[PDB]
């Protein structure tokens, strides 16, 4: 999972 | 033992390849573009030496205008990957300033750290391997040459940092 600076939520990056 | 969280922090001057190294470990992809970072977070469950571990990675800003954020991430961080680029001798000098600031804010001579010389795929370099090995040798920390482009040394750098944290916990 990844959360960029300023993002509210985490997104998938390992699928 | 249970799966524990390890708080890894990737530090170094702008453009040395901190994001490219993290992205390569997380999902095996090389980013050719330069997308300057302010402060990114990555979380991934991996197996290191047969032990399930949760890597919490903070990919930090190398741009000097974000220097004020360093004290907070250095206090919270558990282990540090000190990244410089082998074709950037100013980044090698800057990596020593990061090492010193980490020891000051954490107030400890033995914070878990791994010296990483990135962009080893490039045909020429301005920081010889002996210079970097000499610096890590004086501080008793591991030194690993990496290339986020070819994936050489990437897993080794992050997993050696986990092992350094495991010993520090004891
Ligand atoms: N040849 C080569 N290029 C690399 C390597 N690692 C990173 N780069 C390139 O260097 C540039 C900057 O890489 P980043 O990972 O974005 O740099 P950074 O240290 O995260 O930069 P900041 O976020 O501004 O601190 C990009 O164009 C990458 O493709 C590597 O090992 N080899
Ligand atoms: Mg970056």
């Amino acid at each position: 999972f990844y959360r960029r600076y300023g993002w509210r939520y985490w997104v998938s990056v390992c699928g | 033992g249970p799966m524990t969280e390890y708080k890894l922090v990737v530090v170094g001057a702008g453009g040395v390849g901190k994001s490219a190294l993290t992205i390569q470990l997380i999902q095996n992809h090389f980013v050719d573009e330069y997308d300057p970072t302010i402060e990114d977070s990555y979380r991934k469950q991996v197996v290191i030496d047969g032990e399930t571990s949760l890597l919490d990675i903070l990919d930090t800003a190398g741009r000097e205008e974000y220097s004020a954020m360093r004290d907070q991430y250095m206090r919270t961080g558990e282990g540090f990957l000190l990244v410089f680029a082998i074709n950037n001798s100013k980044s090698f000098a800057d990596i020593n300033l990061y090492r010193e600031q980490i020891k000051r804010v954490k107030d400890s001579d033995d914070v878990p750290m791994v010296l990483v010389g990135n962009k080893s795929d490039l045909p020429t370099r301005t920081v010889d391997t002996k210079q970097a090995h000499e610096l890590a040798k004086s501080y008793g920390i591991p030194f690993i040459e990496t290339s986020a482009k070819t994936r050489q040394g990437v897993e080794d750098a992050f997993y050696t940092l986990v092992r350094e944290i495991r010993q520090y916990r004891m």
